[PDB]
DNA sequence: TTTTTTTTTTT
């Protein structure tokens, strides 16, 4: 029987149990099909040995449908379990690859998902020395330091080196009087024969939303050793797996009043739990029309601004970093900065694009840059990362841009047109890197902005801070009927849908492959298509009172030139996204102007540069204005809000002979105008409108 | 650390505090904020580095609140209608069946206020409370709403203030020019015994899920009402100190009463040159109640009327139905229920929006603080 | 070499093991592991590999490519040594010379590159000889990345009687292979991981035919041709026959202008012009 | 500015932008020669020994 | 060598 009446503890410690546990390992390591006759732990076995990896992963499953005993008599007394199962799979692997020897001669079995998932606030005395799976975020990771593991001194009076003792992690070793001269001493350790192994502490807390649920977030300690430590980083969310032993300290009797004791995760598995096949993606993006299907993708739910969704999506890919061959270092990161009233899902731009980009961070402007602070675990004095060399290759998230301070404003422009810091602090003298692109939004003034001035004015930033940054989105409002309902039947579905009673699968994935497998080069057919548009453009600008596209632009521009190409695949220049570059920095430039000379500059190059849009856009643009000038003309002497105000037709076509189309019929048809709550009536002439 | 309760304050003093020792299942009965009512022995605690000195502890045994609201044993509709005593639910009952009852709560919750029928109003639904819904990619839409009262000198604003945090359970009373933004909001205290930077809980945490009574809070600093506002718009209180970080959940209603700018609200400029509260602020509040002094002559007397009967009459003259007791069973009773949108109500809902833009409107006339 | 970047380029291990394709890249691995060597001493340079290792190396890897379909692995070549630390196999010396000589980068005339080479034969000019083999070395690793090319992107045409291929100048490294000598090693590299690679069974017994631009100016490639590969291949040629015969018939531009035969210069204009009588003729 | 911060220097340049369009043709010239992408490396050490030797 | 609260001199 290998039950009988003795502890747990204590019968898996006699020879007899110890030899049968130890046999039964091998036979189920050995023989352990699944559904499918495959020999798991021969595949996995080898998987880990063609890694040099020393550590096998145990599924509990498993073990408990081939072995009824042992997966009961393991959470029990797992401080001896585990140990003889590493002398099985050692036995096991130095039989299926006899020189192994050569790497690490000691074997570790993890364990994965005991079936007891379980919070980190109701561990009470009942679990000491038990095997447990918790779960929560990390907040602090000291460096790797090595601890004794085998230690052995040599005593002062013999040249003799003492025993081999094993270090236990509760009290430090202590070695006897010296067996040769029995020199009972202070004796020194020797570094060349002792055995050392990583070590690493960590501090794990409660998940934020999880648990904590009406009060404060409780911790506790981990022990991660030799092949787990760097197993995670500090607001990683890990599920630990381990040994939960206490140890007696002598402070904390000291300030209780009453004996007690400290307790530690002796962490035996760590298994994170974050966000970590072209031939779709070639079709797909042989689309030749990827555009449209991927710019209503982002901004998932928030309605409109098709206008902003092209710029951030030509953001989120990037461009390309080339390095000029004349030591110049140009930058290949795309920078925005929206602006506009309160209350138009700005910040809910932030928050999703947090979540679609990979190693985003995030931050609000009311540490950025690395600051030396005190260690939670370790208590010495470090340095710790700031919020701009976290996002060394991602993304930065700045959020309430206006109210940075002096010094938060003079430490940012230095990131933007160099890319990297220096900290001369307390600490010592350094120089890291920073590669972010910067993504903020900032206020207008006044509570409102207003177009009579440049965006220089509503904006209250530093002026040569408005440079580094490639587009300039003007977020507005406007009272509007028609779109009223749009947005409010909106709002109102998104509350039926959320109480108790583009996927994004494909551009995720897509963001990872489209960033690696493109490397955009540059021809010069489109050197001179370009400097036609300069030389006259430069004297229409400076013609008024405004600066026009100077060489910063020119360079947003050329870096938005292979924007597409990482979603197309292209990676070729061609006039055709040409057309497209040049549209956007035009198009984050008018809107950045004077009353009348952001309508002058329009009438001129809105109608110049044969914008590649849609023919009917440019129909609503009319009848959209006359009809709400003729609302406001009706509220100005009745001030009633009519129910179903009327527009005669004569009106359209007049301001129609402008651009030359004179196409109603075939407007009338499609059913891009019905959504807008319009009408018509052959012999009435009426555009009648709804709402 | 229990701290002596209010009811019990000797006038003049600071209240005294004492360490209780829970040792056993008993271990996280009491919380911060909680009101419980233990019951063990006195001890003397010696000083064990010198093994004197001694020092009294509270050993308790057994932990339980104070009143309990619904007296069988201390979280559905179920669970509580099971509590519910014979003539406790035959009263819910009829409650929930009465008509006119949005005007029996009001009369029967501030009987001492003659008039301002649109302020109660508003408290009431503030009580009540919203439906908090968690979208499915992770934010939260906040539940719960928060109401401002800004007016003329003696109107009834502390008034308002305080009828609501003596009748609410799990409700806190702070004035403004007596706070900070580390007390409202959350702290980080060295601990020498344990040598490390703890977590306080502030006004705006041990008032969790109740209501926090705010008042004066213009005479708040300009740093105080931002730790402030970066609660009310989240809904959390973030914290990054010496060697702590941490993200704490905060579901308050705030009830605030303010002053306009140089005593007197003028009804000729809009509220943002009236009041001294930040931009931000004024967005996160979403119903506010400017009461004004009219200089009339008919209230004069009916105001009269009502102070002299209540301070002649002192405890009768108030005839409310629906005894206090009785309304806070009603009211932990009827906020379980997560009422849904018919279609034809989601139709009526955009048309409103649809009729309350144009109000705003140009030409005719003109409001403040913008739809 | 470190051992690991030198079975990652012999064209005879880069072929067997298919070191181009994700999917057999852990042959590698498990050929190593199957060894006892650490793969952090593996990616060293061999001469500050421990010592503990290198005992019997050239027996245990012998033995274990029997496991693998690599039974031909030790040859038979000679070695010397001068003095304290100078150890050369005989085949180092030839792909050091054959690199010397050929060397990408031009500076002067074309005698300029054969008298350095003439030099470094002599053992008072070892400074030339441990020079060129890291241009050796260069090379090297940058024919595997073309093999790679050409394999995972399926750029060998069934054109009839004879396989083919060509080049693009946009590929990086292709420049290197643009003289008419360095051109033949490529191709018969070429062809061992093409006959490894292939699932069929007639393109495993044709020979190939290879072309890559030469002159830009004149607008010109270089062409060349190589016997069916098989493991006992006579190594009889035919090509230069066939090249001649072909151009005749056409009447194009060429030109014979080495000594072998089989390597020619041809307008990029008569390519197809050529190739189609060509196909013909061979038949 | 005042007439005194004014002449605390000696030597005052009104700058002036050029719109013309052979202007714009020396405009469009210097477009591509960013595109793309006597001497200073001399200059300096001529003036580091120049500065040093005559009086 | 860290927070937080409170008083007084200084840019
Ligand atoms: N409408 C009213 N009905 C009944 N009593 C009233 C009314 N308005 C004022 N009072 C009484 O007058 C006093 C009003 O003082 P408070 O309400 O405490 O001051 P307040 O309204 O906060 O104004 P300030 O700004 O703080 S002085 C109380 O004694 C009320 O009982
Ligand atoms: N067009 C819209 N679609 C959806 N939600 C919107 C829209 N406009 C405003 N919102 C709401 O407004 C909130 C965003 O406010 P925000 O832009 O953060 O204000 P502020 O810019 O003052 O911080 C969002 O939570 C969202 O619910
Ligand atoms: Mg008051
Ligand atoms: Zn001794």
């Amino acid at each position: 029987e290998d039950l009988k009446g003795h502890s747990v503890r204590e019968w898996v410690s006699m020879a007899g149990p110890r030899l049968e546990i130890h046999h039964r390992f091998k036979n189920f390591l050995r023989t352990h099909v699944d559904s499918h006759g495959h020999n798991v732990f021969k595949e996995r076995i080898s998987d880990m040995c063609k890694e040099n990896r020393e550590s096998l992963v145990v599924n509990y499953e498993d073990l408990a449908a081939r072995e009824h005993v042992l997966a009961y008599f393991l959470p029990e007394a797992p401080a001896e379990l585990l140990q003889i199962f590493d002398e099985a799979a050692l036995e096991v692997v130095l039989a299926m690859y006899p020189k192994y020897d050569r790497i690490t001669n000691h074997i570790h079995v993890r364990i994965s998902h005991l079936p007891l998932v379980e919070e980190l606030r109701s561990l009470r005395q009942l679990h000491l020395n038990q095997l447990i799976r918790t779960s929560g975020v990390v907040t602090s990771c000291t460096g790797v330091l090595p601890q004794l593991s085998m230690v052995k001194y040599n005593c002062n009076k013999c040249n003799f080196v003492l025993g081999p003792f094993c270090q236990s992690q509760n009290q430090e070793v202590k070695p006897g009087s010296c067996p040769e001269c029995q020199s009972a001493g202070p004796f020194e350790v020797n570094m060349e024969e002792t055995i050392y192994q990583n070590y690493q502490r960590i501090r794990i807390q409660e998940s934020p939303g999880k648990v904590a649920a009406g009060r404060l977030p409780r911790s506790k300690d981990a022990i991660l050793l030799a092949d787990l430590v760097d197993s995670c980083k500090p607001g990683d969310e890990i599920e630990l797996t381990g040994i939960y032993h206490n140890n007696y300290d002598g402070s904390l009797n000291t300030a209780n009043g009453f004996p007690v004791f400290a307790t530690v995760i002796l962490a035996n598995h760590v298994a994170k739990k974050d966000n970590k096949d072209v031939k779709m993606i070639t079709s797909l993006s042989k689309d030749q029309q990827i555009g449209e299907k991927i710019f209503a993708s982002i901004a998932p739910s928030i309605y409109g601004h098709e206008d902003i969704k092209r710029g951030l999506a030509l953001a989120l890919f990037g461009g390309e970093p080339k390095n000029p061959g004349g030591k110049h270092k140009v930058r290949g990161d795309i920078n925005v900065l929206l602006c506009g009233d309160p209350g138009t899902a700005k910040s809910q731009f932030l928050k999703y694009i947090e979540k679609v980009s990979s190693r985003a961070i995030f931050t609000t402007g009311q540490g950025l840059t690395a600051y030396v602070q005190r260690h939670p675990v370790s208590r010495e004095w470090t340095l710790e990362a700031g919020a701009l060399v976290l996002a060394d290759r991602g993304v930065c998230l700045i959020d309430e841009f206006d109210k940075m301070n002096d010094q938060d404003r003079t430490s940012i422009h230095e990131a933007m047109e160099q890319q990297s810091i220096s900290i001369s602090k307390a600490g010592i003298v350094t120089s890291l890197q920073a590669r972010c692109t910067v993504i903020a939004a900032a206020n207008p003034i006044g509570g409102r902005y207003d177009p009579s001035l440049t965006f220089s004015e509503n904006v209250d930033l530093t002026e040569p801070i408005i440079s580094r940054f490639d587009i300039l989105c003007v977020v507005r409002d406007t009272v509007d009927p028609v779109q009223d309902e749009m947005l409010a039947r909106f709002v109102v579905g998104s509350h039926v849908r959320h109480h108790p009673s583009l996927p994004q699968e494909v551009l995720k994935k897509y963001i990872i492959y489209a960033k690696e497998r493109v490397h955009p080069k540059l021809n010069q057919m489109d050197q001179d298509k370009v400097a036609k548009m300069y030389s006259d453009l430069r004297k229409e600008s400076m013609a008024t009172g405004s600066i026009p596209i100077t060489v910063r632009h020119i360079e947003s521009m050329i870096r938005m030139a292979e924007a597409h190409a990482r979603i197309h695949l292209r990676d070729y220049v061609i006039e055709d996204d040409v057309n497209m570059a040049i549209r956007v920095m035009l198009e984050s430039f008018i809107d950045t102007q004077k009353f009348s000379v952001m309508r002058s500059m329009r009438k001129t190059f809105a109608r110049y540069l044969s914008f590649r849009r849609d023919n009917n856009e440019l129909l609503l643009f009319i009848l959209k204005q006359l009809v709400a000038e003729q609302v406001t003309y009706q509220r100005n002497r009745f001030g009633a809000q009519q129910d179903t105000i009327e527009v005669p037709e004569k009106d359209l076509v007049d301001k129609a002979r402008q651009i030359n189309i004179h196409n109603l019929s075939a407007f009338y048809d499609s059913e891009l105008f019905r959504m807008n709550k319009f009408s018509h009536d052959l012999k009435r002439k009426m555009i009648l409108q709804q709402f | 650390r229990i701290q002596e309760t209010q009811a019990e304050l000797p006038r003049g003093s600071i209240p005294r505090s004492l360490e209780v020792i829970l040792r056993a299942e008993a271990v996280e009965s009491a919380q911060a904020g909680d009101k419980c009512d233990f019951t063990g022995t006195l001890i003397v605690v010696p000083d064990v580095s010198k093994l004197l000195s001694y020092r009294l502890v509270f050993l308790a045994c057994c932990v339980a609140p104070t009143n309990p609201r619904f007296g069988g044993k201390e979280q559905t509709a179920e669970s509580i209608k099971n509590q519910m005593t014979v003539k406790e639910w035959e009263k819910v009952f009829e409650m929930s069946q009465d008509k006119n009852l949005y005007h029996n709560l009001c009369t029967s919750l501030f009987p001492t206020i003659h008039g301002n029928d649109e302020v109660k109003r508003g408290v009431l639904l503030m009580l009540f409370g919203g439906v908090p819904k968690t979208t499915g990619e992770g934010t939260s839409l906040r539940g719960d709403i928060n109401v401002c009262i800004v007016g003329d000198p003696s109107t009834a604003k502390s008034q308002f203030l305080k009828h609501v945090e003596e009748f609410s359970p799990r409700a806190v009373y702070t004035s403004g020019k007596a706070s900070s933004a580390a007390g409202l909001t959350a702290a980080v205290v060295r601990d020498e015994e344990s040598h490390e930077f703890v977590i306080e809980a502030g006004a705006l945490m041990l008032a969790d899920n109740g209501v926090c009574c705010i008042d004066e809070f213009d005479k708040m600093d300009v740093r105080d009402q931002v730790a402030i506002h970066e609660a009310m718009e989240q809904q959390t209180i973030s914290i990054t100190k010496a060697g702590v970080k941490a993200t704490l959940n905060a579901r308050t209603s705030i009830l605030a009463a303010a002053n306009p700018i140089s005593g007197h609200y003028d009804r000729s400029k809009s509220l943002k040159q009236n009041i001294n509260l930040s931009a931000p602020i004024m967005s996160r509040f979403d119903l506010f109640f400017i009461l004004v002094d009219e200089c009339n002559e008919v209230t004069d007397y009916a105001i009269a009327r009502r102070i002299v009967d209540l301070h002649s009459r002192i405890e009768e003259s108030i005839d409310r139905v629906y005894s206090l007791d009785d309304i806070r069973r009603y009211l932990l009773f009827a906020r379980q229920f997560k009422p849904k949108i018919s279609k034809e109500s989601e139709d009526f809902i955009v048309e409103q929006y649809k009729h309350l833009r144009q109000r705003d409107g140009s030409g005719v006339t003109k409001s403040s603080w913008r739809i | 070499w470190s051992l690991h970047d030198s079975l990652c380029n012999t064209s005879y291990t880069a072929a067997r093991f298919k070191l181009w394709s994700v999917h057999g890249q852990k042959r590698l691995q498990e050929f190593l592991a199957d060894m006892g060597l650490p793969l952090k001493q593996v990616k060293q340079k061999f001469q500050a590999m421990d010592i503990s290792l290198k005992e019997n190396l050239r027996e245990m890897i012998e033995q274990s490519a029997n496991k693998f379909g690599m039974k031909d692995m030790r040859v038979q070549t000679f070695s010397i040594h001068f003095g304290f630390k100078h150890k050369f196999l005989a085949s180092d010396v030839v792909f050091a010379t054959m690199s010397l000589m050929e060397s990408p980068e031009k500076d002067g005339s074309g005698t300029d590159h054969f008298i350095q080479a003439l030099d470094s034969l002599s053992r008072s000019n070892l400074d030339k000889l441990y020079h060129g083999l890291e241009l050796a070395k260069k090379q090297l690793r940058a024919t595997q990345q073309t093999i790679a090319s050409c394999l995972c992107t399926n750029l060998v045409i069934s054109q009839g009687p004879f396989l083919y291929c060509s080049l693009m100048e946009g590929t990086p490294d292709v420049m290197l292979f643009s003289r008419p000598a360095s051109l033949s090693l490529l191709s018969k590299h070429l062809l061992k991981s093409f006959v490894c690679s292939t699932k069929n069974r007639r393109c495993k017994l044709l020979p190939l035919v290879m072309a890559a631009p030469l002159s830009m100016e004149h607008g010109t490639v270089t062409v060349v041709g190589i016997p069916p590969e098989t493991d006992s291949s006579d190594r009889k040629n035919f090509f230069g026959r066939a090249f001649e015969k072909a151009a005749e018939s056409t009447s194009s531009r060429m030109l014979h202008n080495h000594f072998d035969l089989s390597v020619i210069e041809l307008k990029a204009e008569d390519r197809s012009k050529f190739l189609d009588a060509l196909i013909s003729l061979l038949s | 500015f005042m007439p005194t911060i004014l002449s605390r220097f000696d030597m005052i340049f009104i700058v002036k932008d050029e719109h013309n369009e052979e202007r714009d043709v020396m405009l469009a010239k210097h477009v591509i020669t960013l595109h793309v992408s006597i001497d200073l490396a001399k200059l300096k050490k001529f003036i580091a020994y120049c500065r040093v030797k005559c009086g």
